């Protein structure tokens, strides 16, 4: 958008696709060294890195929990996290592309706006899936269980790193203009600013307003106990009978059935001819080393 | 005599096999064969013959000669009569060869005789429990007649279900979805396991028997002969009639009791009303998940005014109690009958306008075509009774096959289909509703007159009969034994859906999820009736 701003000669285009990208680049640093330390955390607990023999770890380690969940809302842009700013600036500057003029941009205008509602989505449904198999649920594995808290400073590091991505994303109206001292121009969402403070206080507050009214409703109110198993039609219940990430994702496999036979089809792998060698993985590895060696000492 | 040209056949396919012969009435037909030539026999008046496996059944008769009996109930459907093969399975050592391999409608009945009477029928792949519940003793074995008490309440062993599911075309990834026993809609206890990827079913199934309360055992210690009537009414709501006179006319066959004239084809008036209150129940539940609502709310109408003439024939609403051995108890008079005709005719009326849904053919062109196609190779083999046979291309029917109460004095037609989808049964059904209302329209208007009840007769020890009606999902094939003249030496109930059920892992592979409850109700199951 901000390539197209600058061929264009639209100043505001420009300002808007440069920060909205760039924004989006540290947060997406910011909450994707969350995710990948928080996953190495549960690896180190544990030692199993597949979703479908993970389960049950919100309990376990209750700290690295909320903090993947942060980071999955982070990353699936929702607000008022970091990962929603950048989207935003992106979606201003689609929108300042769907009005420019020009028949190559605003045929190309609100097509990513749909594409991008749609990745917005598929995002959502992935982290709910991911949340919902690792995170959440009973164990699937007995080594599950016997995984412990998480260190010491590997919790320090991941919730440093999710207390700087909900910084970055409450503080966007005060960082965007430090963001706009490196792109060099006026910022010009169209006619619309977003303020992610006041969606910090309203998915706080309103949230209390249930709680008050179930307080105050209440009468005779046993303490709400968790004792037994899932409700599934008066069998008991077994560990084949949970769906997981498997049976999780399979309309997807359902709707969008040719994008994902179209992974088979472009597939030149078969076609070169000494990729199947014997010793292709260790030839590779074994010139790395000759030519690392031989490009750093020219420099120095 | 019907039956002589099969003997025949069998005396020159297996020269001397047949250890002993008799007739129960004209069209019944029994044969005691060896036992280690069984499964050749059966085989042969199955395949050759053109024979259906009706029920096969277990008995306890070490005090009569000293081995135990499995009868082989066959319907010669190519005239038409029954033949029944009885084997004497060794007392100390109860083994008898099996038949399942050779006939695959041979594969729950002879799982109820590992349970009911501890026989081993050796060969059987299908070794697993039926229909004694998982806490269940082991060597507890009911039907023995010397086995335990009928009060007798054995200690659970386990509070968690034990029972083992085989998964044949899926694997160890494969999710599972529950459709029982405490299931919404289904109002009766069932299990189901839809072995599935997606929304596919890829095998699907199926644990039993919830509903097993052991009346089969309780007909014969406690409970006598007029009151099995009542027994027979209280398994399941909607065949009522059905049951009660599948053993009435089981325990008239096997006296002589030359019945009243009108007492016949009353019973052939109310078994018919009967399956105007089942078919429209299940056509109201046909479209609760094709979609309409509006189309089950209004089958619930004209199902009420089959329920009105059930009041005015009867007085009664579901379970009743108008047959007795010797005839009818309660009986029909002129008004009742001038005016259960034209209620037969507006309900023939509103049914035309109601069937105008199909006609609409939105959801039941897409959701009702292509789903649950049960093969006639399948129904064949697993001798399938009801509606499921008859849309499959099978023309079986007991009415016309075997007339039991009087029905050749009645309008007979026989509907059979060619396709095998859910909209295929639902025609055979549609089908049947004109077909029951052209005999309640020639039945009482030309009633024969007469006495009603034959009592004061003696039950002769030691006689037996088949008994069979036609209820709305098939027939019931009632075996009862006379023991004395106040109590039953044996009686033997094999439900409509009895031979049904063990075809739905055929029907539910293939298809669905959402479509899944539709299958099983195309065929209207009555868990209660096959529970027992
Ligand atoms: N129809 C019916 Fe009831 C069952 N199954 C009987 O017979
Ligand atoms: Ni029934």
């Amino acid at each position: 958008a901000g390539v197209t701003g600058i061929a264009l000669e639209q100043p505001a285009l420009i300002a808007l696709g440069l920060v909205g990208g760039l924004y989006h680049l540290l947060n997406h640093s910011l909450f994707k060294s969350v995710l990948f330390l928080g996953a190495g955390s549960v690896w180190f607990r544990t030692g199993h890195r597949d979703i479908e023999k993970l389960g049950g770890i919100g309990k376990k380690m209750p700290v690295i929990s909320i903090a993947m969940l942060v980071g999955l809302m982070a990353m699936a842009a929702l607000p008022p996290l970091n990962g929603f700013a950048g989207e935003w600036v992106i979606y201003q500057s689609f929108f300042k592309l769907s009005n420019s003029g020009a028949f190559v941009a605003r045929l190309l205008g609100p097509l990513l706006a749909v594409g991008l509602a749609i990745t917005g989505a598929l995002a959502v449904m992935c982290m709910a899936k991911v949340y919902g198999v690792t995170f959440l649920g009973a164990p699937r594995t007995k080594e599950a269980e016997n995984a412990t808290c998480a260190p010491l400073l590997m919790s320090v590091s991941v919730v440093a790193l999710a207390i700087c991505c909900v910084i970055g994303g409450v503080a966007a109206p005060w960082l965007l203009p430090m963001l706009s001292a490196a792109v060099p121009l006026p910022l010009e969402p169209a006619n619309t600013t977003v303020s992610q403070p006041m969606i910090t206080l309203l998915l706080i507050a309103c949230p209390l307003l249930p709680f008050i009214i179930m307080a105050i409703c209440k009468g005779d109110r046993l303490p709400s106990r968790s004792r037994g198993a899932a409700w599934v039609c008066g069998y008991d219940h077994e560990k084949s009978m949970v769906i997981t990430a498997h049976g999780f994702a399979m309309p997807v496999k359902q709707a969008f059935a040719p994008v994902l036979k179209l992974r088979k089809w472009l597939n030149p792998v078969s076609l070169v001819p000494g990729w199947q060698c014997e010793g292709s993985a260790l030839l590779f590895r074994r010139m790395a080393l000759v030519e690392l060696a031989v490009l750093v000492v020219i420099i120095v | 005599k019907l039956g002589q040209h099969y003997l025949a056949a069998l005396n020159e396919a297996f020269p001397g096999v047949v250890l002993d012969h008799a007739w129960q009435t004209k069209d019944q037909l029994t044969v005691t064969v060896k036992v280690n030539y069984l499964p050749e026999v059966v085989e042969f008046l199955y395949y050759k013959q053109g024979g259906w496996l009706s029920v096969l059944f277990g008995n306890d008769e070490r005090k009569l000669n000293g081995h135990y009996a499995v009868y082989y109930v066959l319907s010669m459907e190519k005239t038409k009569c029954w033949i029944t093969v009885r084997v004497e399975v060794d007392a100390n050592k109860p083994e008898y060869p099996s038949v399942t391999p050779r006939v695959p409608a041979a594969v729950w009945g002879e799982r109820e005789v590992r349970d009911m009477y501890g026989l081993i029928p050796v060969g059987l792949p299908d070794e697993r429990r039926l229909v004694l519940p998982d806490d269940w003793p082991d060597e507890l074995y009911p039907l023995r007649k010397d086995s335990m008490d009928y009060r007798q309440r054995p200690a659970p062993t386990t509070d968690a279900e034990t029972y083992e599911f085989i998964n044949e075309l899926g694997d160890k990834k494969n999710n599972v979805v529950p459709i029982g026993p405490l299931h919404v809609t289904s109002d009766e206890p069932g299990h189901f396991r839809l072995f599935v990827d997606g929304e596919n079913i890829i095998d699907a199934d199926y644990r039993l028997f919830y509903v097993h309360r052991g009346m089969e055992k309780l007909a014969e210690t406690r409970m006598g002969y007029n009151e099995v009537t009542f027994l027979s009414d209280r398994v399941c709501g909607i065949c009522g009639f059905a049951h009660s006179t599948a053993y009435t006319t089981s325990v008239e066959n096997a006296m002589g009791i030359q019945v009243p004239e009108r007492a016949q084809m009353i019973r052939a008036i109310l078994l018919e009303v009967e399956r105007l209150h089942s078919h429209l129940l299940n056509l109201g539940l046909a479209c609760h998940f094709t979609g309409f609502d509006s189309g089950f709310m209004q089958f619930f109408r004209v199902r009420e005014t089959s329920m009105k003439m059930a009041e005015i024939l009867t007085g009664a609403r579901k379970t009743y109690g108008l047959n007795l051995i010797g005839g009818i108890r309660r009986d029909l008079l002129k008004d009742d009958m001038i005016q259960t005709r034209q209620l037969a005719q507006q309900m023939r009326r509103e049914v035309q306008e109601l069937v105008d849904v199909l006609l609409s053919t939105p959801n039941m062109e897409q959701r009702t075509v292509g789903i649950g196609r049960l093969d006639p190779e399948i129904a064949r083999d697993f001798s399938n009774v009801g509606p499921m046979v008859r849309a499959s291309g099978h023309a079986r029917d007991t009415r016309a096959d075997h007339p039991f109460v009087g029905y050749g004095l009645l309008p007979m037609e026989v509907h059979s289909e060619q396709g095998c989808d859910v909209i295929s049964r639902l025609k055979v059904r549609i089908n049947e509703v004109y077909t029951a209302l052209n005999m309640i329209d020639y039945g009482l208007d030309n009633l024969p007159g007469g006495p009603l009840m034959v009592e004061g007769f003696t039950y002769i020890p030691h006689r037996f009969a088949l008994g069979f009606a036609e209820a709305p999902r098939g027939d019931d094939i009632h075996w009862s034994m006379t023991g004395d003249n106040q109590k039953l030496y044996r009686w033997r109930c094999r439900a409509a859906t009895y031979a049904n059920w063990p075809t739905l892992r055929y029907m539910l592979r293939g298809n669905t999820v959402s479509d899944a409850p539709l299958i099983i109700g195309s065929l209207d199951p009555c868990y209660s009736c096959t529970d027992r």
